[PDB]
RNA sequence: AAUGGCACAAGGGUGCUUGACUGGGAGACAAACAAGUCGCACAGGUAGGAAACUAGAGCAUAGUGAUCCGGUGGUCCGC
RNA sequence: UAUAUCGGUAGGGGAGCAUUCCAGCGACGUAGAAGGGAAAAGGGCGACUUUUUCUGGAGUUUCUGGAAAAGCAAA
RNA sequence: UACCGAUGGAGUGAGGGCAUGGGUGCUAAGGUCCAUGUCCGAGAGGAGAAGAAUCCGGACCACCGGCUAAGGUCCCGAAA
RNA sequence: AGGGUAGGGGUGAAAGGCUAAUCAACUUGGAGAUAGCUCGUACUCCCCGAAAUGCAUUUAGGUGCAGCCUGUUGGAUGU
RNA sequence: ACUGGAAAGUAUGGCCGAAGAGCAUGAAAGCUGCGUAUCCGACAUAUCCCUGAGUAGCGCGGGACACGAAUCCUGUGUGAAUGGCGGGGCCCAUCCCGUAAGGCUAAAUACUCCCGAGAGACCGAUAGUGAACCAGUACCGUGAGGGAAAGGUGAAAAGAACCUCGAACAGAGGAGUGCAAUAGACCCUGAACCCGUCUGCCUACAAGCGGUAGGAGCGCCAGGUGUGACUGCGUGCCUUUUGCAUAAUGAACCUACGAGUUACUGUUUGUGGCAAGGUUAAUUGUUAGACAAGGAGCCGAAGCGAAAGCGAGUCUUAAAAGGGCGCCAGUCACGAGCAGUAGACGCGAAACCAAGUGAUCU
RNA sequence: UAAGGGCAGACGGUGGAUGCCUAGGCUCUCGGAGGCGAAGAAGGACGUGAUAAGCUGCGAAAAGCUGCGGGAAUCGGCACAUACGAAUUGAUCCGCAGAUAUCCGAAUGGGGCAACCCGUCAGGCCCCUGACACAUGAAUUUUCAUGAGCGAACGCGGGGAACUGAAACAUCUCAUUACCCGUAGGAGAAGAAAACAAGUGAUUCCCUCAGUAGUGGCGAGCGAACGGGGAU
């Protein structure tokens, strides 16, 4: 194709929805609207959290708990995709081929099966486990 | 209907005229009233993905090339700007019919002056080459210089 | 202008692990001898919002 | 850009205000009432054209009674005999014969006059 | 209140008692939602009883009302 | 290829026509453009489209894609 | 032959007549309130003189072909 | 003849009279106030096709959620 | 050379190009004119020991801060310290940070009555400014104020000498000009409604939405076209309704005008690019919108718990899977649907408030 | 027999649709510039041409006067005009610099119903005319300098609604908006820690943080900052 011949992927563009009309489109006349009532006129908007006069849900609810602020959470990462980054090192922590200056934690899902020392922020007691019986160190650091 | 210079005074009272109930004169209903959903100032701009930039690229790159419109030449200069030195090497590269598009690899002052006022010739950069401009052509003129700028720049 | 969440629903919700609204039950503040002690706790439980009522929820939290 | 269909908003009137010559008084070219008038009309002709096969079956039927009258018997009677016999002859051509082919009518009521 | 139930009584007395329990809710009924109803298993420690067994209040169905803000008792987080 | 199905208001879905402008590719025009009158023909169907002639006396248009001040019978 | 899950878009939330079972009313109302069907609503065609829902019958388009329904066959008006 | 009293303000031998043919003022602006109300809503062909019920509501000619329609999908079960 | 009233058109054959932008010219011009690319050019006149007291702080009443009673401000009443003093969301202690009651300060930012040069998938005379022209004019009002309609002969006025009818150009018929006067001043084109004349057919015994389906005769020009004796069927349309020929609503008619649009943010979906990753924003560089940079940020990648926290587990428990929730391909765009915020499909109140104009009527 | 009528075609009338056309609008970009005025403004009144002036220009020197530079044959403005003149001893025109510049208007000698009436003191004419001066208020020591009024938006400051939303409404919202008033500049404001935070290092603006923390008849709603990336 050049500029004369161009194509979109088919169905990748429609028509647009155009009403008010005239008959023969079906969307002529009272337009989608039905007849009469607040929703038939111009300008009328749904009330959020409106249910008609009945005491909406987020009222008839309580409001529960709170948010600490100084939240410390880490990043998981697995056995599995530290034998991954393994398979193509011994000495892991690198972590940036991920994370961006964040805390991580070692988890344990997989398996490690390998001699690693591992560094890292926070570790599971059974990824402790794990890395030592497969013959590794920990850098809780 | 709220940018025009009408007064917002009821023209007729509410009742009893016998005729239709009227507002002010800026109601799109009258002769010279307002304009319901006309035009406003727009900025068209869209964001393409820079990785689907590049493709279209090649496949139009790839495109000519496979269509057999591409042709390597030397480079050149001009001492002095000359229209007439460029259209004898349109003619001797036998693109002087057709539109054609020449790809330089520099400024080249001279050349492009030479190149101006031919109706038929379009000039770019070797960087600056983008989809548009290449799928316009019939065709496409490339330097040796140019051609390992492309090669350099585009690549994959 | 960009959506606003409600303030209150914000307060009174929480998303769950695969996209399910979690919410309190909500008929245990200040009349508890009269209940039952089942009753109580059922209503001490984490519920899930119904599904005629998501998507008002869903409103009311952006669709979030 | 600004568009509006002057010509062609114009033209499918001028067309179809070409279709309502004839008719009386504004009917004929006030557009409003002319355009009225002609979709009554086309409702009529869908109607119409259900009500032609049944006319024109009782005119042969009337045809066909008078000449079978003519030759002695009845409609009803001549019907059921040439049914009874097996003669596929619709009243279409019955009524044609007996209009036009007198001595063919009279050979086919002569065939089941048994 | 009315209706349904009730002789092995669910009706009436005696003795001992506090199961008018703690951790609970396989599974159902009912239902716009909010709400509502019946009901486990097993563990801990008891009451009655020779034991088996029963006891998570009352023959059952009315006896109330959300959220927000406050009060009291117990036990994780902000400066 | 068969069988089945095809009345419809509110309403949901699908596929198209015309209009103004733009890009690319083609074209037409004082040996007569647009517009206006008359006539003829066409379309699974339709929105509409071609052709002939008179008036007119200078601009118009095909296809593919793009964008809308994108269609009136009642207020 | 299209019943459920999940999702996108709705409209409707003034109903009415007939038959059947009832309440109300006066065993009145083209009355009113429920229930079960049905039709009009949103349904053209045929008979009943002319009638929203009574009787027959669900219209893709064309035909100057044929058979039937309800109901009819002395004339207006098809057929004894 | 000239002058003074200015908007719910003036003036009223009191009628809610009069205040530039306007009175339980006029002009311009906020302003396209708001109107759960009435009216109106324009090209074409094709496929499908309701409801006028329940619950709640300062609710009853409005609205929310069910019920009933439609598009697209995955399961077997619907009559 | 051809057509033409007139070539810039078409067909040949040439030339210029740092100039093939444009406008004008009797039709559409790189080479007819003004210009354009490029280069040159100004007599002037302009522009470039001390350390801030009615303070810090405090009571009462208020205000501004995102905040509807910490920091900041103060009407009223009070009132220190000089290593000391202030803040870190109410108060205390430690710690940390700072040094009030003095002042000045460019840039990056906001705007367009005005001047110069440019542009538009903006309008094209009921549009676009109210105003293309006599426009804030005419007109209306005591006043404040409100507020129109109105463009086009022809290339060139060559804008019709003279004749005829007529009192007269009132108007016309000619002649003449002109490509054209049915371009003759209201002048390009010249539609509808509405109004006439001529020709063809029908019509004075006939009764309802005016059509529709049949069907002679007559009339025109070779199977077309006009009319329509006579026959069957037929209570307009819109809207609102359980239901409308309805004696419910609405329209004199025609032409023109007139009503789901756009922005942002979500969500679903069609189609795409990359893919365990996906994507840049503001902005910056080069040449002049394009190309390249820019990873801040956002989403995904692990959940459970109010939370500390633990983690394919976790919460509840003294403990038990006894129960709950979880384990057992995304992301960025383009197109479309829908939602919210904006006047948000259009027209329509009675009113409310602010600032002005009116006692020339009464 | 058509008094009249109906339908069709042709041809006219009216009217001004449509098509084509337009420098008249609309939205912007870039670069400048961001005032005018007591040396009298903006905005007006009356005049001014050979011939009445509707616009335009100009001001009793009145479609114009002078000089320098540019240029070289027509010019004497426009509303479909002629006459009569100017001009190669260089008109007209163009750039820059000058001259004149009535009356009103802040209006300023006093008044006043704008464009008018009436003056005083000195000076030059002869009841009456032409050139001066003669306002106020804050500075200055009578002299001197400034100010006043008008005007686009943007800035700062003083006052400050309501309809509306909350499906009623009073806290709240609309909104520290409309509007009134005062006052700068080419920008203004802010700005150099008695700061943020739990290491940074003055202001201002942009992208994020984030519809997050908070706030709220905890309703409708409102809504940061730290940090990070930039402009500077
Ligand atoms: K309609
Ligand atoms: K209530
Ligand atoms: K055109
Ligand atoms: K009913
Ligand atoms: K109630
Ligand atoms: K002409
Ligand atoms: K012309
Ligand atoms: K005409
Ligand atoms: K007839
Ligand atoms: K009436
Ligand atoms: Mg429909
Ligand atoms: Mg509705
Ligand atoms: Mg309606
Ligand atoms: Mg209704
Ligand atoms: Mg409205
Ligand atoms: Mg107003
Ligand atoms: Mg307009
Ligand atoms: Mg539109
Ligand atoms: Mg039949
Ligand atoms: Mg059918
Ligand atoms: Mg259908
Ligand atoms: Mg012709
Ligand atoms: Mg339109
Ligand atoms: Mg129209
Ligand atoms: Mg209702
Ligand atoms: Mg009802
Ligand atoms: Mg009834
Ligand atoms: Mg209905
Ligand atoms: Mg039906
Ligand atoms: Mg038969
Ligand atoms: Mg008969
Ligand atoms: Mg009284
Ligand atoms: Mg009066
Ligand atoms: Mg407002
Ligand atoms: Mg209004
Ligand atoms: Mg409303
Ligand atoms: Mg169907
Ligand atoms: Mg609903
Ligand atoms: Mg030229
Ligand atoms: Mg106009
Ligand atoms: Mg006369
Ligand atoms: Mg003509
Ligand atoms: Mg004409
Ligand atoms: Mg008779
Ligand atoms: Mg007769
Ligand atoms: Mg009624
Ligand atoms: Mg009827
Ligand atoms: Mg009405
Ligand atoms: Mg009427
Ligand atoms: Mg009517
Ligand atoms: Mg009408
Ligand atoms: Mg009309
Ligand atoms: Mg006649
Ligand atoms: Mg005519
Ligand atoms: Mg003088
Ligand atoms: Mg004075
Ligand atoms: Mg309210
Ligand atoms: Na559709
Ligand atoms: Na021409
Ligand atoms: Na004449
Ligand atoms: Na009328
Ligand atoms: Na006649
Ligand atoms: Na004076």
């Amino acid at each position: 194709m050049n500029l004369s011949s161009l194509k979109p992927a088919e169905g990748a563009v429609k028509s647009r929805k155009r009403i008010g009309r005239g008959p023969g489109s079906g969307l002529g006349g009272t337009s989608t609207r039905g007849h009469k009532g607040a929703k038939s006129r111009s300008g009328y908007s749904k009330k959020i959290g409106f249910e008609g006069g009945q005491m909406p849900i987020q009222r008839r609810l309580p409001k529960f708990g709170f948010k600490n602020i100084n939240r410390v959470e880490y990043k998981p990462i697995n056995l599995s995709v530290l034998q991954t980054l393994s398979e193509a090192s011994v000495e892991d922590l690198i972590a940036a081929g991920v994370s961006r200056n964040s805390l991580v934690k070692i988890l344990a899902n997989g398996t490690v099966t390998t001699a690693l020392t591992v560094e890292a922020h926070a570790f599971s007691k059974t990824a402790e486990e794990a890395i030592v019986r497969a013959g590794g160190s920990v850098v809780k650091l | 209907r709220s940018e025009l210079s009408g007064s917002t005074r009821k023209l007729i009272r509410q009742k009893g005229s016998g005729g239709a109930r009227r507002g002010d004169i800026n109601s799109p209903l009258l002769s010279g009233g307002a304009r319901v959903f006309g035009p406003r100032p727009r900025n068209y701009s869209f964001k393409l993905n820079k990785k689907l930039k590049a493709l279209a690229r090649r496949s139009a790159l790839s495109y000519k090339a496979k269509n057999n419109e591409i042709i390597v030449v030397e480079d050149f200069n001009f001492d002095a700007p000359k229209t007439k030195a460029f259209k004898a090497i349109s003619a001797a590269l036998k693109v002087g019919e057709k539109k054609v598009l020449y790809v330089l690899p520099e400024v080249n002052k001279n050349v492009y002056l030479s190149a101006r006022n031919l109706p038929n010739t379009n000039l770019i950069l070797a960087n600056l080459i983008n989809t548009y401009t290449v799928l316009a052509s019939k065709n496409l003129v490339l330097t040796e210089r140019s051609v390992a700028v492309v090669n350099e720049l585009f690549k994959a | 202008p960009k959506l606003k969440t409600n303030s209150g629903a914000k307060k009174r919700f929480a998303l769950t692990g695969t996209g399910k609204i979690k919410r309190k039950h909500a008929f245990k503040s200040h009349i508890l001898t009269k209940k039952t002690k089942k009753q109580k706790r059922n209503l001490t439980y984490f519920s899930t919002v119904h599904k005629v009522d998501e998507n008002a929820v869903k409103q009311l939290l952006c669709l979030r | 850009p600004r568009s509006v269909n002057h010509v062609a908003s114009r033209a499918k009137r001028k067309r179809i205000l070409k279709l309502t010559r004839g008719y009386f008084g504004a009917r004929k070219n006030v557009w409003t009432v002319a355009k009225n008038t002609w979709e009554k009309g086309l409702t009529y002709a869908y109607r119409d054209r259900k009500s032609k096969k049944r006319n024109f079956r009782a005119l042969w039927i009337q045809r066909i009674n008078a000449a079978a009258r003519l030759e002695g018997m009845s409609y009803s009677r001549l019907m059921g005999a040439l049914h009874a016999n097996g003669i596929e002859i619709n009243r279409k051509v019955l009524a044609d014969l007996a209009m036009n082919h007198p001595e063919a009518f009279r050979a086919i009521v002569a065939k089941v006059k048994n």
